[PDB]
């Protein structure tokens, strides 16, 4: 059951006697058994992944091939902790080893064997009762946000012959006995489930809901849906590991897996500080976030391997929430990294490679990560309805969007959050290019908008012909010198500064800006949009006349109307609520329109 | 009948991605089939890819996960994978296999065609020359379709190229003075993408006539080496067997060609440009020039291919090749579709080789080729206009300038643009086209012949 | 912005080269014209 | 180049192992 | 401990380049320590960077300049590169290798760490939440540095970088209204830089709190990349065992990087970019993530791993890649030292990735985010002003740019400006900020809340 | 007399054509007739040339074609000529070559574009702005030459 090292090329170990291995079956390498995965197959040798320090790694040391391949623990315990790349939690490792460095080859359960879980069954089975896969008989209260559903595993299926009564139960006992042809079966808590495998549902359907972000820009111009995938292709500093930050504290989603592959350790280490300070009431209670997130740190400086599993792990979690009627919406802060890993990991194989050292099968990785987003009918009886969304970080270097990683990403992703380095050099945070981003689910919410608002989408429109002009403008005052401009175009120029300073950008550590409600967003563009047309219809009815309004003279006689429209990001939404903000922007445009019937 | 046992080997050597190579083989034949049989119960099939000796690399389809170096079976077939194929494959939907997704039954086999291909001697081809109505006025007036040509659509990443096809596919039709057969290879295609064609064929009442072939995103990336093949080779049995017109699309030979490379790396063969085999030319010629007609048959097949163009760039290898092979291209653009223009189609890099023969009195109208030829220079030369007007201003323009700008501005406006749900008929197309040529004075018209001018310019 | 956004090539390394010749020569061109009227200027000033 | 310089390499390792 | 006595060995395979390649070793372990005498009696060691069967790769440190084949003497440890450590460290001198070059005695250990080290569990790892005051406007005021931070000098070739560094070892202490133990990694550098910093800190009076390693640009090149693991390995016996506050600067990174990039061609890894190994992001974290505190004790480690910027590219794989892994960086140009401007610190390609958390109320002043940011979008309008007055000319400018002008102008003279000992506190630098933003009317600065403005602008 | 090769053809063929081609050239150039050969490409000669070469596993030159591509159009192209035919009759034949190098773009850095310069006597090349302009034939004026301009004098 055992075989032998062979050879140790770093991340990469080359091991003999192995001739009945498979591929992406575990191993334990060295008298540390150290975590491993099997790549290749060449006779009874095997080349085997390895997910930890292979550092002091003998040759002729045991290896202990395991018939399971690399799986992910799913059950009860898992909302609220942090897992290494490879699914230990790092708050039990901590408890029982008392060291703060994470020591190599440690063997501790994915879900604690000690917690006595409150378990009620669905109370709408009984012995005889046919079963399938997906099916719910029974929930778990892991805390007062996320009902854990405990589902029969996929490719599990038969009669039920015992049910455990409504009780406390941990994770090692049997909660669902059930049979199928002679072979019984007997599943407690937890099932497993390899992580390279795409777990199986009823019908991918198409995301019709948006994906709300705290954002203003990243929202009202380049939405993002439930179950859609987006990429954030941003050079370091711009900014692109707040957006993700952002996202995850203010949502409207259900559950946050967060996967930092190949992050900073201080960043990690921020969420687990920030987030149990943060609020978000349920139903009149306030309650804590971290009871509805989880989140995965394998960080720049941990082995390159783990991070590979740390991006499947990850989305595995992710849906297996997604099973089980929860909107999901996770978030790789890296993605580069990934591919980083791959690229060093086919250099030890002395593998071909292709387009600037990658791997000729990036691609096929990437999009099998990415297709496994999306809103989903579930399998299981009880007809749920979930969703994956997946918002990955890219880190091309130098900001240079033409990398193998970038390319590929782009062609998969359907929404581009396009940062611009230029941008976050002058703290215009997000620092979103908005010329180069887009969002392909426009026309899918259309619908949405038009039920709940109807005014946002001609206010979406008029807003990005303006930020259009004044880029088309933009290329030739700089060679002109405002001196050809018309007044139509001066007031587009400086209609879209308003719009760029006091709209698309926000300081998300703020108490008014680190979450921006959507109806703000709205409310606020449409003052903006609604200045741009009385302004440029002051102009256009007076330029022929006897006296022209130019910018000069609307600029001196409202210039209280152009501070108050910047103003209109300070409202502080906890403080002042939505009965104060409406009554604010409302009282604006009343003064806009009084100004301009003095003015014209 | 190949009446002869099949050998079944556990003779594995090793697998090394998605090659698996097999040892003490007797007599290998190559481009074989070998069906693995996987220590678990899982089956599989995979092609040989070459054969040594007692040796042969075999290229596994769905994928080399799970296989071992011990009890894996390797069952040979005994000869090239000749696909089932029959006329009652349309209103069905295969996998990128051929394999029924739809809950239908196994495809009958009304008869094998090696889905290799069966070069056609060119001394029986027939030249193309009826012209297809797209509908579309980028192609319809400028870069029209002969029935049988092979123009791809090249895109980058983001653009409504499956719009554009989408849109093709229902308006498609003959220039009057009855209809296609759809068959749809789907290579590396996403779930969103895939519904969107599968329901607008439904809507319009066409999958009686389609056959589609889907290898997603999700699915495995060797698979699709084939699925191409599977599906043309369909479509050769319909067309030329059956006299049936055919249109195929391919959703993006960019997943193919990297399917491709994934398997050359894999045999650390050398590569050319950009990491690619040598040889992708031959693989892209052996799957584009499976089109137009033959001496004796009725039925013909007409190819529009996708192509995703890596970085935006047309010098890509995978463009760069196809551009060799192909009969011209459409080329949608990205600058046209920031400007939210539908079809964001760029008349100046794309050509159609057979438009100079498929349009002219007796197939469209007597001045089609001269009106054609006018509004590319004029298009072309607003271009150049537009990038001297960047650098100088509005201000340093003459007149003449000033005519090609407001041409630019009113062409892409009222020609090109034109809505997915709207068609418009080539002589439709045309007195569009003349209502911008009217806009310049006629003595500047120099690619007209006087006689034409007189006919048309002043109605 | 900061570049054309031309994709490399030599293709591409061809067309700046030649472009950079133009600007140049544009430059110098300019230039000379300016000196033309800067001494009819200071002539005319002068006058 | 460093494509080439494996190829070189590798073509190098099967002409020692034939022989 | 170990035992059983080591092997000595005579059966050196091969050598090809800076790598000697052993046989018949016993049981190879990987990343072991191997001692090689070579016939003359040179010492030399190297590392074992793969093992295969009875074979092993040596890396040697001085290097494989008359390396025999057959009268080669190697012994293996029978452990990895564990280095002794001690408190008492503190005040020597030791070059690349960790051997003490000051004519003290060898380190009598208090006991033996991996060079490798182990990275921090991030469960334990506490968010840093303190702020060191460096004394220079440029950096507490726009970029504040926090104790545990990482916080790279980009500079260029030239560029009086070493002087920052010295100024930051003498003037920098704590907002709370301190002694660091500095550990400088001297590596790539000529003996007048290395002989600058040691007579700095003792000029400073501070010797007896740093602790040197020195490996000069005449030292053997690949010592220089285990010389950073010897002085991170001693700031974490320092922080995390004696709980001692350390702050680790590291000499130009990029001689680490060049040294790392020539090891990468000799073993022909997979290149990235300009040369480099595809895994120098890794291998930099392993070097850079030595840093910050840790919950439940009292030290800390902050580094500074000053970089050279090749050509002053700023995308350049060096500062690229470092820019992704530490909290930012100061950065300077030669725009501002070539009209003599000290320190030479341009802060619109800065930043700081924890100042948002290290200032305000609580920290230093509630006002303190609310000046930076109107600092940096006045900043760099009036460098946007005079990209555009350098062709317009200053008669088309109107008074709302020539505000940025003045406030360009005083602000690099008054702000950045300071002079080698001008040493002022976190509130002075607000208040100059203040003067600098009274320049504009209040309507203009429209990064500050009117409910901070109402308070600071009118005094 | 033509030879028909497509682009679906096998790799060998595609080579092998031109070399059909000029050999038929020569036949009825020793009957002392004067000869026409016109090439559709030479592009896809060098396109068989480097898929051969990868195919073969040979260490390549630039761009990925073999460092030998200069000698084989080199010997294509040499074999052309107004000559004295061998035979009693003493008649003389000639062999014109007209070649196509199909444009990846305007930079003469194109391996076959640059070893077809180096051999050919006339280049006729088609400027890409004047086929945008539709101004046909397409030809520079400014970047081809023809060397026979002495021989022709007379
Ligand atoms: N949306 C934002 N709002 C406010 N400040 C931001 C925002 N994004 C970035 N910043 C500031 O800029 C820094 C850079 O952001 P970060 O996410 O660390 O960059 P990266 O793109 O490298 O992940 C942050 O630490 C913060 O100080």
């Amino acid at each position: 059951t055992f075989g032998y090292v062979h050879g140790v090329s770093g991340p990469v170990v080359t091991a003999c006697d192995m001739a009945g291995a498979a591929m992406y079956e575990l191993v334990r390498v060295g008298h540390s058994e150290l975590v491993g995965e099997i790549i290749r197959l060449e006779g009874d040798m095997a080349t085997i992944q390895v997910y930890e320090e292979t550092s002091g790694v003998s040759v002729g040391d045991p290896v202990l091939r395991t018939g399971k391949p690399l799986s992910v623990e799913l059950g009860p315990g898992i909302m609220g902790a942090i897992f290494d790349g490879i699914q230990r939690p790092l708050s039990d490792i901590s408890s029982q080893t008392q060291s703060i460095y994470i020591p190599r080859g440690v063997n501790v359960s994915a879900l604690s064997r000690d917690i006595k879980w409150e378990f009620i069954p669905s109370k709408n089975l009984r012995v005889g009762s046919h079963i399938t896969g997906g099916d719910i008989y029974g929930i778990v209260n892991e805390n007062s946000l996320i009902k854990h559903k405990i589902m029969l595993p996929p490719r599990s299926r038969g009669s039920v012959t015992y049910i455990a009564p409504p009780g406390n139960y941990d994770a090692s006992d049997v909660v669902l006995e059930l049979e199928f042809e002679g072979v019984k079966e007997k599943l407690s808590m937890v099932q497993v489930w390899p992580v390279r495998q795409v777990r199986p549902v009823t019908e991918k359907l198409p995301a019709n809901h948006p994906l709300l972000t705290g954002q203003r820009v990243l929202d009202a111009l380049f939405p993002c849906v439930q179950g859609g995938t987006t990429a954030i292709p941003g050079a370091f500093g711009c900014g692109k590991t707040v957006i993700s930050q952002s996202l995850s504290k203010y949502s409207n989603s259900d559950v946050i897996i967060y996967v930092g592959c190949g992050e900073r350790g201080n960043e990690m280490s921020e969420v687990l500080r920030d987030f149990p300070e943060l609020t978000m009431e349920v139903d009149g209670k306030v309650e804590s976030i971290m009871k509805r997130t989880a989140l995965v740190a394998n960080t720049s400086n941990m082995p390159v391997a783990a991070r590979e599993a740390s991006i499947y792990t990850g989305i595995t979690l992710s849906e297996y929430f997604r099973d089980m009627g929860y909107h999901v919406s996770m978030m790789a802060d890296s993605t580069s990294r990934w591919a980083e890993a791959l690229r060093e990991i086919s250099g030890r194989l002395a593998e071909m490679p292709a387009d600037s050292g990658y791997p000729a099968y990036l691609g096929a990785r990437l999009a099998s990560f990415y297709e496994r987003a999306g809103r989903v009918k579930c399998l299981g009886n009880p007809e749920r309805e979930g969703s994956v969304s997946i918002v990955g970080a890219v880190s091309p270097p130098g900001g240079d969007f033409s990398d193998p990683v970038t390319s590929a990403t782009l062609g998969i992703v359907q929404v581009f959050w396009g940062l611009d380095k230029k941008l976050a050099q002058r703290k215009h945070f997000p620092s979103v290019n908005w010329l180069i981003s887009y969002s392909k689910y426009m026309r899918a919410l259309d619908e949405y908008y038009d039920k709940h608002f109807t005014e946002f989408v001609p206010l979406r429109t008029k807003a990005k012909e303006i930020l259009q002009e004044e880029e088309d403008l933009a290329e030739i005052v700089q060679l002109v010198g405002k001196a050809s401009l018309a007044e139509t175009d001066k007031i587009t120029l400086e209609v879209a500064k308003l719009i760029k300073d006091d709209f698309l950008q926000q300081n998300g550590y703020t108490p008014y800006d680190r979450f921006c409600p959507f109806y703000k967003t709205v409310g606020m563009l449409s003052n903006m949009i609604s200045f741009y047309d009385m302004a440029r219809r002051a102009v256009e009815t007076t330029a022929q006349s006897d006296n022209k309004i130019t910018w000069s003279i609307i600029r001196e006689h409202m210039g209280e109307i152009l501070y108050k429209l910047s103003s209109m990001k300070f409202k502080d939404p906890v403080k002042d609520g939505e009965a104060k903000i409406k009554a604010d922007y409302a009282q604006l445009l009343e003064d806009m329109q009084n100004a301009f019937r003095s003015l014209e | 009948y190949l009446s002869q046992p099949r050998l079944t080997y556990k003779t594995v050597s090793g697998v090394n991605g998605p090659l698996v190579i097999l040892d003490h083989v007797k007599f290998p034949r190559y481009a074989e089939i070998v069906h693995l049989t996987l220590p678990d119960g899982t089956k599989r099939s995979g092609q040989v890819l070459e054969v040594s000796g007692s040796k042969a690399v075999v290229q596994v389809f769905e994928g080399t996960s799970g296989i071992d170096a011990k009890k894996t079976s390797c069952e040979f077939t005994g000869d090239i994978l000749r696909t089932p194929v029959s006329e009652d494959m349309l209103g069905r939907v295969f996998n990128g296999s051929g394999k029924p997704i739809d809950r239908g039954p196994v495809v009958l086999a009304e008869d094998f065609l090696d889905i290799m291909g069966q070069p056609i001697n060119p001394q029986c081809r027939i030249y193309p020359e009826e012209m297809i109505q797209t509908g579309i006025s980028a192609i319809d007036g400028m870069n029209s379709i002969a029935r049988g040509q092979k123009i791809p659509i090249f895109s980058a990443a983001g653009l409504p190229h499956n719009e554009i096809a989408a849109q093709i596919c229902r308006q498609a039709g003959l220039v009057k003075k009855e209809n296609f057969a759809i068959v749809f290879a789907a290579m590396g295609v996403n779930m969103e993408t895939a519904r969107f064609f599968k329901s607008d064929f439904e809507e319009n009442g066409s999958m009686d006539n389609v056959c589609l072939f889907l290898n997603l995103a999700n699915d495995p990336t060797i698979e699709r080496i084939i699925t191409p093949r599977l599906a043309l080779t369909t479509a050769e049995f319909l067309a030329y067997q059956c006299e049936k017109h055919v249109l195929v699309i391919l959703t993006d030979m960019s997943s193919y060609a990297e399917a491709l490379r994934e398997v050359s790396a894999a045999r650390e063969e050398v590569p050319g440009r950009r990491g690619f085999p040598g040889y992708m030319y031959t693989d892209l010629a052996t799957i584009y020039e499976r089109a137009g007609r033959v001496e004796g048959r009725n039925g013909s097949i007409t190819q529009i291919p996708i192509l995703t163009m890596p970085n935006d760039d047309i010098t890509h290898p995978i463009p760069d090749l196809t551009g060799y092979i192909t009969e011209g291209q459409i080329y949608v653009d990205r600058q046209l579709h920031n400007r939210q223009i539908y079809p964001p189609i760029n008349v100046l890099p794309s050509l159609s080789r057979l438009m100079k023969s498929a349009i002219g009195e007796g197939m469209t109208r007597k001045d089609h080729a001269d009106v054609s030829n006018q509004l590319y220079a004029c298009y072309a030369i607003g271009k150049d206009v537009q990038a001297m007007k960047a650098v100088v201003g509005e201000e340093a323009l003459t007149s003449d300038d000033l005519l090609y700008l407001e041409f630019l501005q009113k062409f892409e406006k009222n020609f090109i643009t034109q809505g997915p749900y709207e068609n418009r008929t080539v002589y439709e197309t045309l007195d569009i086209g003349w209502q911008l040529l009217r806009i310049f004075p006629k003595e500047m018209l120099k690619r007209i012949p006087q006689s034409t001018l007189s006919e048309f310019y002043p109605r | 912005k900061d570049r054309i956004e031309i994709f490399p090539s030599r293709m591409a390394q061809t067309i700046m080269k030649a472009r950079l010749k133009g600007a140049q020569t544009g430059r110098n061109l300019l230039k000379k014209k300016s000196d033309a009227l800067t001494l009819r200027f200071r002539q005319i000033l002068k006058k | 180049f460093y494509r080439l310089k494996k190829i070189q390499e590798k073509k190098k390792i099967i002409k020692e192992k034939s022989e």
